[PDB]
């Protein structure tokens, strides 16, 4: 099994071995007088990237097959009538010859689909002729068991239900992502040539190698080996030892981003002016969210939590969000915003928050946040509008538990908490944190001390200032650092910021 | 004489507290009022910057009467100002429910109230 | 529900039967549903929710539907179980707006007689019970359960002891002051159940708890 090229897959070749080859390795003159025919088809599935070509691959030269024949799914396609299937047709062509000529004796043959739910959708156009004819020939009126071919897919359950039927397609498997053995074992693989060969530094442990990845796919991590290989070859240029150390795997470890890790650039762009505690309701939120992180990895039975933070316009509530997210070192981290979203079409937007939604559940530990929620619904009070369809798809969202032990937080925002209970979504949610904004002039000397505006004679005027004028002071942080801005670059801090200040609350 | 500057702090922040559960009773009664004139019908929803410091002055008193209670366990009187702080702080918690649910209910019967009649004439398409 | 088992199984003319599960929300319906079924050994069971009508059109919406009706007259005994009818249908308030054809396509199949004397029993479960008084199609159903809340403490007690939450002590002081802090008590098991689970972690002692109980009602 791992004496050829693949870590971390040990059940799957068992079960597989089992079932499909324990009928073609005995004397003929065994299994025929036992009386049973082979398997003809297979259907392993799983996220893309993990390495289902390679098995496939393999299997054929394990048993001596024939050369294998490919094929992927939307080419099939033609625009004339009838030829987009005639090519479904040729495939099977050499397999009859040979088999009417040698007869028992012949060599196995291979054939690979890929992406076959892009054709074969559930049938009841030319999408019923191509199902047609693949099941008419897949086991025909005419005997045919000197062939096996292999599917390869990401949605399992969108198939038309009479090829999975005993007969067509018998075996399926699943495939998940590497395990930390797994990690280890891909490592060992991968570096064979620099390691007999003598090109590795003793100094490297690829045990902390593996460790310190987490969610790599398993194609990356050649990936990340090749491009290290490189950095250390290009820092040369002498032949005195080429050896690669660590701090090739260091960097190059560093530069790449795997599909299904953190987004730390969008979170480090959302927060890009600084967290700094004007006043001592931000201690308390920082703490409600660490709490709430704790009482997801801890539990078992509370596998999902939904939590909202809601606010006045302007009170700065989505940078809490990310900063919550970005203290705490889960693997598993995206953003939805509008910004993705402009310029798409409707069923563009369903579609892509529902992949959004259903990669999450296969990585161990998971947050997901929303960036607003009125703005993604299309609201505009006057009528009012907006679209049902996509108000749908987060309603049921928010409920799905994940489908095993996996874990999931979701944490999402908005403004427009009145709306929400004239819509009657409010029942998604279980706890709630408010954001309100400033009504204090000790605050402003905060902030403005930690955005160091001006010498302290302009701080101290202006707080008596608004001391003596503004009594009930009130207004968001947004408005405050932009005219805070507006007043250093502008000249007389008097002139602007005090007045501004005051017409804008 | 800590404690009891403790004690007025909770005493001053549940009066504050009350005051604001009362004011958002006010936003209701009037938002259910007013439905047609189109400016002043959008702003009644000032009552989520009434709803968020209620929020925010139910997770402070959770805090500081739980520290107090916690002081008080050696002490008869302190533990008695606690009890009391809970029990005050227990009927906010009541009164709060109480206009939620009125208001909830009084949302119902102005939504029936809306469609259940013959409708303006047909949409676009 | 056994009963009606029964009653569905050995009966020469009563080929079709339709009930009602309606209860508030978090009362707990679709768990009932789910346990009737499993105690029958009718061999077709077959479940839609709109767990599976995710994120398809709504043409999808109507084929997987009407091919889940199909299969299930080839079998000789059949039962179906529906969740949340007024939520496959896109119901929302204001407008209100909801989807029609998805509507007349349930009120026209939940009525057919299943050919050559097969055997077919639905359960359906909704929520919104006045608006489906509403919209008109109540006429198809031949009775209706109905699920209220717990309403007593000596159930909230029945309900620690399983959980196994409670100590001796701690029952006496939770179950005493809920007693004299709340005069009234209704709410959904879903809920009761989250509330002991969190609290079961941080302060396990009455106080959270109590509060707790008091923030559901
Ligand atoms: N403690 C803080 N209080 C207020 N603003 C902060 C704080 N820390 C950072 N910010 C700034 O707030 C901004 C990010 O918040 P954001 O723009 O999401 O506010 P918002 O109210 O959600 O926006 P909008 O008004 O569009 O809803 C950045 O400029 C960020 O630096
Ligand atoms: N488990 C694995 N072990 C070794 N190599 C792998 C593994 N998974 C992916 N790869 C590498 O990725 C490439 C195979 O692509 P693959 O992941 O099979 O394509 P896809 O999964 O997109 O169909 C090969 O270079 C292969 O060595």
């Amino acid at each position: 099994f791992e004496d050829l090229g693949v870590g971390g897959l040990d059940k799957e070749f068992t079960k597989i071995f089992r079932r499909a080859f324990a009928s073609r390795i005995f004397p003929p003159s065994v299994i025929e007088k036992l009386g049973i025919s082979h398997v003809k088809g297979l259907l392993l599935y799983g996220p893309p990237g993990t390495g289902k070509t390679l098995i496939a691959r393999k299997i054929g030269t394990m048993l001596n097959a024939k050369e294998p024949k490919i094929v992927n799914g939307p080419e099939i396609l033609s625009k004339y009538v009838g030829s987009s299937e005639e090519n479904i047709r040729n495939l099977f062509k050499d397999a009859e010859a040979e088999y009417r000529a040698k007869g028992e004796e012949s060599s196995l043959h291979i054939i690979i689909f890929d992406e076959l739910d892009s054709v074969f959708k559930q049938r009841g156009g030319v999408g019923d002729n191509v199902v047609n004819q693949l099941l008419a020939k897949m086991d025909g009126v005419d005997q045919l068991n000197n062939i096996l071919v292999i599917g390869m897919t990401n949605r399992k359950d969108l198939i038309d239900s009479a090829l999975l039927r005993p007969g067509r397609f018998e075996v399926q498997v699943e495939i998940h992502l590497p395990d930390e053995k797994g990690r280890l074992q891909i490592f060992d693989i991968q570096t064979k040539k620099m390691r007999e060969n003598n090109m590795m530094s003793d100094d490297v442990n690829l045990a902390e190698l593996a460790a310190l990845t987490k969610n790599f796919s398993g194609a990356e991590i050649e990936g990340l080996v090749k491009s290290a290989s490189s950095f250390a070859i290009n820092k040369t240029v002498d032949i005195a030892k080429l050896k690669v150390t660590r701090e090739d795997f260091l960097n190059a470890l560093n530069d790449v981003t795997p599909a299904f890790g953190i987004s730390e650039e969008d979170l480090k762009t959302c927060v890009e002016g600084g967290m700094m505690l004007y006043s001592e309701r931000v201690n308390s939120i920082l703490k409600n969210g660490a709490r709430y992180v704790r009482q997801v990895r801890e539990s078992d039975k509370s596998r999902l939590v939904s939590l909202l933070i809601h606010g006045p316009a302007g009170s700065g509530k989505t940078a809490l969000a990310a900063e919550i997210a970005l203290k705490s070192g889960f693997p598993f981290i995206r953003l939805i915003s509008p910004n993705e979203l402009s310029g798409m079409s409707e069923s563009a937007k369903i579609a892509y928050i529902d992949n959004t939604f259903r990669d999450a559940y296969k990585s161990p530990l998971n947050i997901l946040v929303i960036d607003s929620l009125e703005t993604l619904v299309d609201w505009v009070p006057i009528g009012p509008r907006f679209s049902n369809n996509i108000l749908q798809m987060l309603k049921v969202a928010l409920k799905r538990k994940p489908p095993q032990d996996r874990r999931l937080l979701i944490m999402t925002t908005t403004s427009a908490y009145s709306v929400l209970q004239q819509m009657d979504i409010l029942s998604c949610f279980d706890n709630e944190i408010a954001v309100p904004n400033m009504t204090n002039l000790d605050e402003l000397n905060n902030v403005m001390i930690e955005s160091n505006f001006l010498d302290d004679a302009g701080r101290v005027k202006v707080i008596n200032e608004l001391s003596r004028s503004c009594p009930n002071f009130n207004v968001g942080i947004k408005k405050t650092l932009t005219n805070i801005e507006t007043a250093r670059h502008d000249e007389d801090p008097v002139n602007e910021l005090v007045e501004l200040m005051t017409q804008s609350a | 004489v800590g404690f009891m500057n403790k004690i007025s702090q909770i005493n001053r922040d549940l009066d504050k507290y009350d005051h604001t559960i009362n004011q958002v009773d006010s936003l209701h009664k009037r938002l259910l009022t007013e439905v047609n004139e189109e400016q002043a019908s959008h702003l009644r929803h000032s009552l989520d910057n009434f709803v968020a410091q209620a929020t925010d002055l139910q997770f402070k008193l959770k805090n500081e009467i739980k520290s107090a209670q916690r002081d008080g366990i050696h002490d008869t009187n302190k533990q008695a100002q606690a009890e009391n702080s809970r029990q005050r702080f227990l009927k906010l918690i009541q009164d709060y429910r109480i206009v939620d649910s009125n208001y909830k209910e009084e949302n119902k019967e102005q939504a029936k109230r809306q469609y259940m009649i013959i409708q303006p004439e047909a949409t676009e398409d």
